[PDB]
RNA sequence: AGAACCUUACCUGGUCUUGACAUCCACGGAAGUUUUCAGAGAUGAGAAUGUGCCUUCGGGAACCGUGAGACAGGUGCUGCAUGGCUGUCGUCAGCUCGUGUUGUGAAAUGUUGGGUUAAGUCCCGCAACGAGCGCAACCCUUAUCCUUUGUUGCCAGCGGUCCGGCCGGGAACUCAAAGGAGACUGCCAGUGAUAAACUGGAGGAAGGUGGGGAUGACGUCAAGUCAUCAUGCCCUUACGACCAGGGCUACACACGUGCUACAAUGGCGCAUACAAAGAGAAGCGACCUCGCGAGAGCAAGCGGACCUCAUAAAGUGCGUCGUAGUCCGGAUUGGAGUCUGCAACUCGACUCCAUGAAGUCGGAAUCGCUAGUAAUCGUGGAUCAGAAUGCCACGGUGAAUACGU
């Protein structure tokens, strides 16, 4: 089967991609697994604001890192090179694996 | 047959059935009294049971993460709590007056920087 | 405060006897929100008690507690040059919590080797007429007698 | 304190120059930087003017010298007294 | 140092990023600095150039720059000619293929930054900055800002005593996070010293 | 910071590019429980002979865009204050103020 | 958001002077790659390979070498020349403007007054009528529900069992995100000026801004920062650059902020339960073996809801100690060692064995906190080779009190 695994900072963006992706299997194969929201990862950071010195005064960044877990069950010879083809919008890092 | 409902307390997530039968609790494969050690989680527990005489009456299997010993508990009775609303939806008002259906919403206040924790300041100094 | 006055917190009756007074008085002997020993201390404190006065666990308690409680206590106006100690009827809510309060002070206080054990005697000495709970209050009567003509 | 496995220190051109000494047979000081150095069997007998950040301090080597180092021989800060 | 960044408080919700790409913590702070170069570069390339914002997104080991300025006519010069020649600078810039886009900003007067870079040449130029801060103002209201201010600080007609003066037209809510904020800053690097420029432009609020 | 710091930094950097084989070799040998005491002492000289600013803790992370060598942050690569400009301006990818 | 070296800006010596860092020509050499002796090192002297993109051949672009200067360089001075960024009163409810009107005018009015509010919040009046910046709302998070999607997450009901959700499976529940619903004094009664509101109650997970965060008006302090950065006199064979060692860790003393204690609500021993939130490839490192232990060896699983860090601790049960400077307390010092690192002397952390200071709740005075708060208990992260009792985060247990001004 292969599993694939978006990941983005955008929410939407990556929810976006995982449509399209999950379009682009169901045309060509049969049973696409479905798209699971894994947990986000929120990594946060702090930071003195002031240039010289003031340490109560601080920014509280994050990155919000989202996680989309699509899985294929049925690899056809069709749908997998389409899925290769198939470029998705930029700001989305797309892993893709098969077994 | 057998009824439900969702416990929540700080962090803790217990998982209530309701089933017709002697009065049993199991909580995580352990009898009540095995899993709380203390009295007084006990006692929140059984809580809305004795508030409505239904502690012979029936059994109830539960399952609980998260959380520590107490919140666990509250957790617990929450989900009893709901399990019995959803099964009589007569006993509402009792439990309404007794305070278990409300979800106590009282979450760790998170620290806050320049503070030590929540609203602990540091020692302050004039000189 | 002095915006808003606000109601007091919701507080559970204890396990064993299904009382908000021990239950109060519970929370007040806890210290470092370690609550279980505290409790497991009072409880030990009532069946000693219970043993040597008869009666049952709770009304010896209650009783300890009745000969320690301040019809009236003082505050300082100070409205003159000088500072003058006004007597006050201090009201249901507050005597009994005080009086608690004293209780424990003086079980801290107290020679005695385990906690539980301590308390036990003040709880003893208070129902007897006794001990520096006793004391305490007589002292806090005897400032309101003194200043009797403030009111 | 070092490993007992890594051995002992002592900087290699320190002790290029003990040799030399020794094969000489000579006792002029040789001056030298490597506090670190730790002092060996022989070296004793050798006066050896040990940095101190200023200058250079004579240590005459002695059977208890041994397994300390060089620059415990040689004091850095100077102080007297406060009055 | 009172008020927080109106663009950086909105990227959320009404405001977009300007970096648009997904790296692993192995390769994002290199990519970080890339992004700050090929910037610069451009900076210093597109002066003359009326440029308000450029957009970094590198989609699979492939740069895209989108670069928004007011005359695309001098940034791209006769057709493909000057683009092409950006094109491989930043390639080399960044080590990948490059690709530049150039949006056409509509409306110059209403860009909040490129309002700023004028302000700051004019200062440069030695006119009266009052005059100056007026026309922005003014020019922004004629096009149909919702409103405008604009800051201008420090040695102002070589005084010898630094201050800050500052002029706002129309509404400039900037504690209400729908708003269409449009801000950014300048620096006129002057005979007596540095003037900063900062100016608010309200395009209007976002419902949603 | 001053250029000169930076271009020291480099060179630090490069170094340990360079020498990163030989040394991780020699320390490998160091290590090896299973091997001779003359050889260790030899590796353990070799060491000390090659350059200082070959080894990898020499190199302090500084600011990629300023070279300030406090208020680091390795994910950016920027110093604190950098990172805070990059973060406000939309420059920094995700980066937004967190509150929760 | 981490001084052994580095960092480092300081001291001591040893050295360099178009230079460590750039641009420019001139012309000597392809860059680079390997290795040798002296030196604390910086540097100062040797042996091997190569000639790629193109020439009516006066040669070129990358990358070393030398000399000239143009210049580089400066964590040098001025924050009282500046920008930017920051603190602060203060998240205090204020601060203004246009037009009108009043006053010779500075100014006033609006913005005051009656009520009310967390709020210049809202209503009513009124020479004001309007507007802006702020007080509110929009944003994140947390509390309830629903829909969608179910692996690496889950196990209610089914069968099988090595009694492990592990394996058939199931999509219920938890949980995970994404999208919706929900709270508005909307509904009820009374008080109120026919009001804005207030007081109570109904429902509801939540009630009157639900809890928390972000958000900081005009301005103030010639407040802080020229040593992040930028920027408007001074040094330029040295106030620049390279190096090794030292110092920033000094110690009659005074102050600030913390940790650990002084014990029995405890210490010690044995058993045993319940978290959250994070990090991880020059990385996190299971299992197994060895070591009293710090660790060592071997070495899977894993860019990670999968594997690893990783046993939560307080707690609970049983035992012991019995008010002692103690089986309290752990400083200090001796020995021996582990790991990181070219390198732990100055000056790292941790371990083992020994050693066992002061300290029995602290003078005058003085700080924090109104709830999941204080108090107490552990856990994680950043910087980081190594080096936290600090900082930033996370959950556990969990109070007292608020009569009132």
């Amino acid at each position: 089967r292969i599993r694939i695994r978006l990941k983005a900072f955008d929410h939407r963006l990556i929810d976006q991609a995982t449509a399209e992706i999950v379009e682009t299997a169901k045309r060509t194969g049969a049973q696409v697994r479905g798209p699971i929201p894994l947990p986000t990862r929120k990594e946060r950071f702090t930071v003195l604001i002031s240039p010289h010195v003031n340490k109560d005064a601080r920014d509280q960044y994050e990155i919000r890192t989202h996680l989309r877990l699509v899985d294929i069950v049925e690899p056809t010879e069709k749908t997998v090179d389409a899925l290769m083809r198939l470029d998705l919008a930029a700001g989305v890092d797309v892993q893709i694996s098969l077994g | 047959n057998q009824y439900y409902g969702t416990g929540r307390r700080k962090s803790s997530a217990a998982r209530v059935f309701i089933k017709p039968g002697n009065g049993k609790i199991v909580i995580n494969q352990r009898s009540l009294e095995q899993y709380f050690g203390r009295e007084t989680a006990r006692m929140v527990v059984r809580q809305p049971l004795e508030l409505v005489d239904m502690v012979e009456k029936l059994d109830l299997y539960i399952t609980v993460k998260g959380g520590g010993i107490s919140g666990q508990a509250g957790a617990i009775r929450h989900g009893i709590t709901r399990a019995l609303m959803e099964y009589d939806e007569s006993l509402r008002s009792e439990l309404r007056k007794a305070g278990f259906v409300t979800r106590d919403a009282r979450q760790v206040e998170r620290k806050k920087v320049g503070l030590r924790k929540a609203r602990r300041r540091p020692q302050f100094s004039k000189r | 405060p002095r915006r808003r006055v606000i109601g007091q917190r919701k507080i559970l009756p204890d396990p064993k006897f299904g009382s908000e007074l021990l239950a109060k008085f519970v929370n007040i002997l806890m210290v470092d929100g370690k609550k279980s020993t505290a409790e497991s201390i009072v409880y030990s404190a009532l069946e000693t008690l219970a043993q040597r006065s008869g009666k049952s666990e709770l009304e010896a308690f209650e009783v300890a507690l009745e000969n320690v409680r301040p019809t009236v206590e003082v505050k300082s106006r100070r409205v003159g040059g000088s500072t003058y100690q006004v007597p006050v009827e201090v009201r249901p809510v507050r005597r009994n919590a005080l009086a608690m309060r004293w209780i424990v002070e003086a079980a801290r206080k107290r020679g005695d080797k385990s906690m539980a054990l301590r308390l036990a005697n003040e709880l003893s000495d208070a129902a007897e007429n006794k001990g520096t709970a006793v004391k305490k209050r007589e002292d806090v009567h005897r400032m309101a007698e003194a200043n009797k003509a403030f009111a | 304190p070092r490993s007992l496995k890594k051995g002992p220190f002592i900087d290699l051109h320190l002790l290029k120059k003990v040799e030399k000494a020794v094969e000489s047979g000579d006792k002029k000081p040789l001056r030298t930087w490597s506090r670190r150095s730790t002092i060996f069997p022989n070296m004793i007998g050798l006066t050896i003017a040990v940095h101190n950040g200023r200058q250079h301090v004579p240590v005459f080597v002695t059977d208890e010298m041994v397994g300390h180092k060089l620059g415990e021989f040689a004091p850095t800060r100077t102080y007297r007294g406060h009055a | 140092g009172q008020k927080v960044h109106p663009n950086g408080i909105r990227l959320g919700i009404v405001k977009p990023w300007n970096s648009t790409w997904f790296a692993n913590t192995k390769e994002f702070a290199d990519n970080l600095d890339s992004d700050f170069k090929v910037r610069q570069y451009l900076t210093k390339e597109l002066a003359k150039a009326s440029v308000s914002r450029i957009v970094i997104e590198r989609p699979a080991k492939s740069i895209r720059v989108t670069i928004h300025t007011a005359r695309p006519g001098i940034v791209i010069g006769k057709k493909g000619e000057d683009v092409e020649k950006l094109r491989k600078v930043v390639a080399d810039i960044a080590g990948v293929p490059a690709q530049i886009n150039i949006a056409e900003v509509r409306k110059p007067e209403l860009d909040a930054k490129l309002v700023a870079d004028s302000i700051t040449s004019q200062l440069e130029r030695r006119v009266m900055f009052r005059r100056a801060m007026k026309r922005a103002v003014q020019n922004a209201m004629r096009l149909g800002a919702k409103g405008i201010k604009v800051e201008v600080s420090g040695r102002l007609g070589g005084a010898e005593i630094a201050r800050t003066e500052w002029y706002r037209e129309g509404r400039v809510p900037l504690h209400t996070l729908r708003a269409d904020i449009d801000y950014n800053t300048s620096e006129a690097h002057t005979t007596y010293g540095v003037i900063g420029v900062k100016v608010w432009i309200f395009k209007g609020e976002i419902l949603g | 910071a001053k250029q000169s710091m930076k271009a020291r930094e480099v060179k630090r950097v490069a170094l340990a590019d360079k020498y990163f084989a030989k040394r991780a070799e020699l320390k490998a040998i160091i290590s090896d429980v299973n091997a001779s005491d003359e050889d260790r002492w030899n590796a353990v000289l070799k060491l000390q002979t090659l350059p200082r600013d070959s080894s990898p803790s020499r190199q302090r992370n500084r600011c990629r865009q300023t070279g300030r060598p406090h208020g680091f942050l390795r994910k950016f690569g920027l110093s604190r204050i950098k990172v805070r400009e990059a973060a406000m301006r939309g420059e920094i990818p995700g980066l937004k103020k967190a509150s929760w």
